[PDB]
Order: C-alpha cells, then structure tokens, then sequence
RNA sequence: AGCGUGUGCCUACCCUACGCCGGCAGGCGCGGGUAACCCGUUGAACCCCAUUCGUGAUGGGGAUCGGGGAUUGCAAUUAUUCCCCAUGAACGAGGAAUUCCCAGUAAGUGCGGGUCAUAAGCUUGCGUUGAUUAAGUCCCUGCCCUUUGUACACACCGCCCG
RNA sequence: AACGAGACUCUGGCAUGCUAACUAGUUACGCGACCCCCGAGCGGUCGGCGUCCCCCAACUUCUUAGAGGGACAAGUGGCGU
C-alpha cells in the first residue's frame, strides 16, 4: 500500500489512482482501450497494478511514449490523424490539441459553403440518415385555429 | 439514490481483521468478505487465496462463476 | 428516527403515512412518525361508495392520514384503513405531526455536537430530556413541546436535569423566531 | 376466540362454479369423525382422494 | 448396491415429510431417486403426470425462467448443485430436508377468488399448494440477487433456509402471511 | 447440425480447395465441379472449461461525429457496401391501454433461399438448447341452432317526437 | 336422391424381414506402414491409436429408395332408452 497518491494530473486532466492502469488512462482524450494497451506495451509497464502504484519516472515514460508514437514503432495504421490535410503529417491527438482539430475541420467545410459545412451550420443530419421520424427535439404542435 | 465505497488495498485496521475473523465463518466466500469488510471482489479473490497458501483455510468447491472456502477441519 | 416514546403503533387511532406502491390487493406504505416501517392499505378500505378512478384517491409520495385496524407485533406486519377517517381526525392528525416535526428539528440540529458519527446519538437525546418531559403527559395529551414553552418563560424545566448548550438555545429559538409577533388582539 | 386447524379428505367432485370457471365445488369427509361430510369451493386442481386443509370447519357454502 | 443412489452427494433415506396432505404430491425416495435433476421425460402430455416429477428438477425447471435465460438448462443444475453445497455449511443438515420444510413452510392454504375490488374465500388444493411455494420461493431468490455482488447460488440457499424455519425475512413467507390474512376478510 | 444453391441457353455474371504477399478489408498464381463424384467429414451460434473486472451510467449501452484504406460500377457528393484509430447520447425494466400462444410448443440461438453489378434491421424455409401454467367456462368480444317481440327491409351505423 | 363434412393426396414416427450399391458404408484379413510401451508380457505373434493405404475378402446394422407390412376404439373393466 504505502498510502501513496491516489489522484494524478497527467496531461491538463485529472487520472482516478484507483483503476488498473490500463483502463485510468482512458480519461485522456485521444486515447480508447485499444491503443491505452499497446503504449503500456511499449513502455514496459505490468498491466496488473493499480495507477496509483506507478513511481514518478513510469508516468514520464507513459506520456513521453503517448506524445511521440512513431519513435517508439507504434504503426502508422494505428494513428488517429493521417496525411493531415495542411502539412501532410501522421500522428495522434490528444487533449484540448483534439478540440481544436475538429474545430478547425468544420470552419474548412463552412468558408467554401460545401453541402456538409452547410448542413453542419443549419443543425442538420450530416450522414445519409433520412430526417422525418427520428431525431425529433422540440414540442408536440396542435391543428387548432 | 446512493453510493457504496469499498476500498482497493487493506491498512492495518481492516488486515489484522482478516486474520483474526478466520475461525469465525462455517461459509468463507469473495461476496461475503466483501460487504462484510467493505472491500472490492476483487481484492476478496486476492486476499482468500493468500489464507489458503498460509493453510488456514480449507477450499470445498472450485468453479468459473463460484468459489467456497470453509474453517480449518473443527468446530 | 421515532418521534415517540414506543416501537410500534397501538390499534384503531390515527398515523400520518407517505405511499410508495400500488398492487392488485392494496398500497404499500412507510409511517412517518415512525422510523419509515412498512404498512399497506387494502383496496376494499379506500371508500364506501364505487371508485371512478384510483389514482384521484391515492398517488406516489403524497402524504396521508389514516387508522391502524391491526397489528401483530412479532412479525411487524401492519394494516391501515381510509373509510374510517373524520376531517376532524385528520386536523387532530396534522397538529400532532407539526408539534412533533417542530421537537424533531431541534433535536435533529442539537445532536450535531459531540463525535455525532451515529444515530446512537439521536437516540441518546431524544431519551432522558425530552422523553421525561411528555411521558408523564400522553393521556392528557400534551407534548414536548409544551414542555419547550415552559423552558421559554423559565429556564428552570432544563436546570432540572444534565443539559447541552446547543439543547437550551435551538429549542428557544424554534419558538421565539415564531412566538415574537405577540401582537395586539 | 381461537379455533384448531381440521383436515377432510375428497369424497366426489359435483363440478365447476365462478363467473369463468374457476373453482371446483367438491365433497369432504372430516378425518376424526368418519359420518361427518360437508361442500366446499376449492381453486387449484383437484382429484377424488385429496385432503384439504380447513382453516373454518363451521362455514359451509353454494354455488358461491 | 443400486438400490441407494445418492444424487452425486446426498442421501434420501433419512428425509421426512412432516404434512399428510402433500406426501402424494412431494416426489422423493424409493423409485423417484435419480443420480442429475436432468430427464427428457414427457410430463406435459396429461393432467396429474406432473406429480411424477423429482422435486430437485421441478425446481430447476422453475429456475430457468426471465426472458435471457430461456432454455438454459445446464447452468440451472450448477445453480441447484451449488447451493445445496451452501447448506451444508451453514446448517449442517440434509439438503433435502431442508428444501422439503421450505415447500412445507411456503405454500397457502386459504386464498380469495374474484368476483366483480370484490372477492369470496376458497380452499386450496395440495397440487396447487406445491405449484405455489416453487414459484414464490424462486421469485424471492431472483429479486435479491439483481444489484448486489451476491451470486444467485448464495440467494437461493438464503431464502430456503429462511423459509425451512418460518423467519418471514424470507419473500415466500410474507406473500403466504398476506394471502391468507386477505382472504380471512372476505369471509 | 439440417434444409438448399452453383459456370445464365437473347441476357454474358457461377460455387470454391491449395500455395504465396498484407494488421485488416483485399491482391496474384494454379486446380476441381454442369454435381451422392468438387467447395464438403458443410470444424455454425448459443452452450461447455479457465482468466480479468467489482454495484460505479462502470471494462453495461453504442447513438452521434472527425481523419485514412480497399472492393462493385459507365458514374458513389445528398456519405452503395466493407476495413482501421478516435468520439462516447438517451436508457436503471417503462402511464391509461393492448397483441400472440397449450409440447419438441413459447422463448433463446445461428444457417440457407428470394430480390442481387454492389447489399438485410424484411420475408419464406431448416436445424439446435428447451420451460412455467390448463385439461375448463360463457363472464367480456364473437359464431351456430331453436322459441319469442317489432312501427326495421337503405335491414339498430334502422326508424322517429316536441 | 345431389353438393359440403369424412374418405382422398403429400408428410412424421416403426421393420437386424425383402430387393442391392467402386457417385454409400461397415466388419475382417492376405496383410503393408507410422507412433507409444501404458499391457499378461520385449523393442513380439498378441495390446493401444487412424478420414494411414491396397483387396481380384465377406456383407447390408449405420446412408440412399422401390415393393409390401402395421392400428381397428381391435382386447379387458365400468357407464349408457
């Protein structure tokens, strides 16, 4: 036990020291169960512990690992930004860096007024889905005059 | 609308409790350590098999879905 | 919590209750000056007269004046009846449960002292003091609070036994702040 | 105040009452005096040969 | 030798049925002891053939019920197995008797028909009794185990330990208690 | 496991073993089948055995939405279908009402056929795991037969008075 | 006397009896081959495992599908002008 620290902040965002260390990490944006498992993989971390367990040179591992993928030979297909569209880059995204990424996404559509930054502007379906059934938000109206 | 707060690791107040409330349960069980201590399932299912390495306590059946462990052959 | 001097309640007089189900042979039910208990309502005691709806005679969390037609004490099984129950029994009703609410609220604040980590405390408060004020008084009819409107105009009621500052003031307070306007009449 | 549980063993079966159909009306003679036989309505299946359980021995009804 | 079968663990010799009424209807001994609460055997095709039954599979059949859980049978006689287990440790008695006391315990004995918020009393039949104190008993086990990290094999033995003696903590014994205390007023 | 389908007769497309390249969808090579002969002993899902989580809208649930890669096609934007990383809504057994069902049945579970250049949350068949409750009644909604009354025959959703 | 009902047609469950199969199998051996010694007992005649392989061996239980067979309220006990 040691009563060591059981809350942790790792990258602007608060970490629970009290789940295994595979599923805390996840409170990151930019990072799912699937690639939470392959970055401990690579930084040589035991998967059985508890987050509150890690020594402060294991969390600077984990996130130097997590800031850096294709140094440490994490794939080019398991990436969540490819060929970005201004500079032709790969790499993951992560925290308040994700933010802005889709909110830089949806202005691109909107200053050429293409059919998915308008639909996106009018609150609509963006996708193929049909729009009379489904989706409904306001109030019920009444036929009387 | 509540919450229940069951601890992940022991401290001294509730392990010496581990080792002293042995010989009193004909039914030893992960779900019954659990709400009696006010422990995790999953620290239960730690500390039960370190009882039986220790040979305090006797394993009466083994299953996926169901462990039973009972007091040491008396009483 | 119990507002009272006794476990159970006694037969045919009148408890304020909160329902909290409906079934195919009645409504399920927790007494309120009792510390929650399950009790239940038959359906064949809602009326003398045919029922257009039952909804407009109970619904959930609405509060409910009502007698104890029987009562096994072992088991703690209660049962409670409507038909029975004169207006004026459900005002007698309403002003047992405010003068017990009231004596309730200032216990309730005053146990706030001390370690307070369990309702032992409550319990140790609500006997000896307040318990020995009303005791003496059920077949007159009186409560505590009667007893908390003496200790107002004299202290002397308190200075009768062990006493928390907390337990002198809170009890003042809770009739002063409502008792102040003696206005002209 | 108080009364003793009795059991009766089924004697005959004279059919079915109840707005649907429900009950079976039936013929019981009590076990601790053999001449003594009664009528009773009965909810659940039942066969020639049963005993009952009678919470009222002195209740005795028709046709509902 | 083939004469005692001792269903994997437990003896049926010692086993008594302590109501007159039900000993027809209760299968157990002789001819009705069996190695699994497991048979393929017809006992839908007539009226009283289900009688005929193994008290042991009545109940898990009576187990395999809500919805997700429709013919499953294999996990319901681990269930059954596993709980008698329990049992054992906790009152060191007979498995058997203790489900034969709980049915005994459970099952009403005056109930009230419906006739137009209006009811009349009736009695109730021994195969009816049966039928019942299954269907309460299983209904108990099966609303305890919903939100706790109690497993239905430690529900189950909780609630026929508690109907074996009467306790009403039990589900099966306050839903007997308000049936007959109903029926008491439509006299 | 069981029921089936397979080189399209204008009309131009079929079912696939085995070897090699790729995380995947997919690509190249080279054989069998006009079928009790080849795909095929049709290695199906639930179920069964062992592990991890611990009563938390949680490792339950997967809507909504960003970026990249294949395949059909003359053409895919108002996203054909498919693959990958990321985002992580309502929902804690459902008010007044109301549907279907009696034994290898209800319900659970997956697989063929149709439509098909591309493609089932539909429908029509097949196997697999397998209960609880009944052996009755005319109460509610209806049907059959007889006696009876009528100012109805557009036939009670009728006719008719101030 | 006529139509409907029923009969009728397809289908499910039974046949170690019949007919007879290299586009279906079994058993057995002339035998042949790989692996294990766990087996009375050796590394064997003899044992175990096989969708490993020939038969110019014997056969039809398991698969296919043609002909016939079988069930009638026929037997025994009650109830019914």
């Amino acid at each position: 036990p040691e009563k060591f620290q059981h809350i942790l902040r790792v990258l602007n965002t608060n970490i629970d020291g009290r789940r295994k260390i595979a599923f805390a990490i996840t409170a990151i944006k930019g990072v799912g169960r699937r690639y939470a498992h392959v970055v401990l993989r690579k930084a040589d971390i035991d998967l059985t512990k508890r987050a509150g367990e890690l020594t402060e040179d294991e969390v600077e591992r984990v996130i130097t690992i997590m800031q850096n993928p294709r140094q440490y030979k994490i794939p080019d297909w398991f990436l969540n930004r490819q060929k970005d569209v201004k500079d032709g880059k790969y790499s993951q995204v992560l925290a308040n860096g994700l933010d802005n990424k889709l909110r830089e996404d949806l202005e691109r559509l909107k200053k050429i007024r293409a059919h998915r930054g308008l639909r996106h502007f009018w609150g609509l379906r963006v996708r193929g889905q049909h729009t009379k059934t489904t989706g409904r938000r306001g109030r019920t109206v009444g036929v009387s005059k | 609308r509540d919450k229940l707060n069951n601890l992940v690791l022991f401290d001294k107040a509730t392990y010496d409790k581990l080792c002293k409330e042995v010989p009193n349960y004909k039914l030893i069980t992960p779900a019954v350590v659990s709400e009696r201590l006010k422990i995790r399932g999953s620290l239960a299912r730690a500390a039960l098999q370190e009882l039986l390495s220790k040979g305090l306590i006797k394993l009466v059946s083994k299953h996926r879905a169901q462990v039973i462990y009972t007091r040491n052959t008396k009483g | 919590c119990r507002f009272y001097q006794h476990k159970f309640p006694e037969v045919e007089d009148v408890v304020m209750v909160n329902v909290r189900s409906i079934a195919e042979m009645g409504a399920y039910v927790s007494l309120l000056e009792y510390n929650n208990i399950e009790g239940m309502i038959l359906l064949s005691e809602l009326s003398r007269r045919r029922i257009r709806s039952i909804n407009k005679l109970i619904r959930i969390g609405r509060n409910e004046c009502v007698v104890v037609i029987r009562v096994d004490k072992e088991k703690g099984y209660i049962d409670l009846s409507k038909r029975r129950v004169s207006p004026e029994e459900a005002i007698k009703c309403e002003d047992k449960f405010t003068k017990s609410k009231t004596v309730y609220s200032i216990l309730r604040h005053v146990a706030e002292v001390l370690e307070y980590t369990k309702d032992e405390q409550l319990e140790s408060l609500f006997q000896r003091t307040a318990w020995v004020f009303d005791d003496k008084y059920k077949r007159p009819g009186y409560g505590a609070y009667d007893a908390f409107k003496h200790a107002v105009s004299d202290p002397s009621i308190l200075d009768s036994l062990d006493l928390n500052e907390d337990e002198r003031e809170v009890l003042i307070n809770n009739i002063n702040r409502r008792l102040t306007p003696q206005a002209v009449k | 105040r108080v009364q003793p549980i009795k059991l009766a063993r089924v004697t005959k079966v004279l059919g079915r009452t109840g707005s649907q159909g429900q009950c079976t009306q039936v013929r019981v003679e009590f076990m601790d005096d053999t001449s003594r036989s009664i009528i009773r309505n009965v909810k659940g299946p039942v066969r020639e040969g049963d005993v009952l359980t009678l919470l009222e021995s002195e209740r005795e009804a028709r046709r509902l | 030798t083939p004469d005692i079968k001792l269903f994997g663990k437990w003896s049926t010799d010692d086993v008594q049925i302590n109501d007159i009424s039900l000993q027809d209807y209760i299968a157990v001994k002789e001819k009705y002891a069996k190695y699994l609460p497991h048979s393929a055997g017809r006992y839908a095709a007539k009226r009283f053939r289900k009688a005929q039954c193994p008290i042991v599979e009545r109940l898990t059949n009576s187990m395999m019920m809500h919805g997700r859980n429709n013919g499953k049978k294999l996990m319901t006689v681990r269930i059954v197995k596993h709980a008698f287990e329990i049992i054992h440790l906790l009152t060191g008695e007979n498995p058997l008797q203790v489900l034969v006391n709980a049915i005994i315990n459970s099952g009403p004995r005056e109930d009230s028909t419906r006739i137009g918020v209006r009811r009349q009393a009736v009695d109730v039949s021994p195969l009816r009794r049966v039928n019942q104190a299954i269907w309460l008993l299983c209904t108990g086990a099966r609303e305890a185990a919903f939100r706790n990290i109690k497993t239905i094999a430690e529900c189950l033995a909780d609630e026929l330990i508690n109907a074996a003696k009467g306790s009403s903590n039990s589900y099966a014994i306050k839903k007997k208690d308000e049936l007959e205390r109903v029926a008491k007023s439509n006299r």
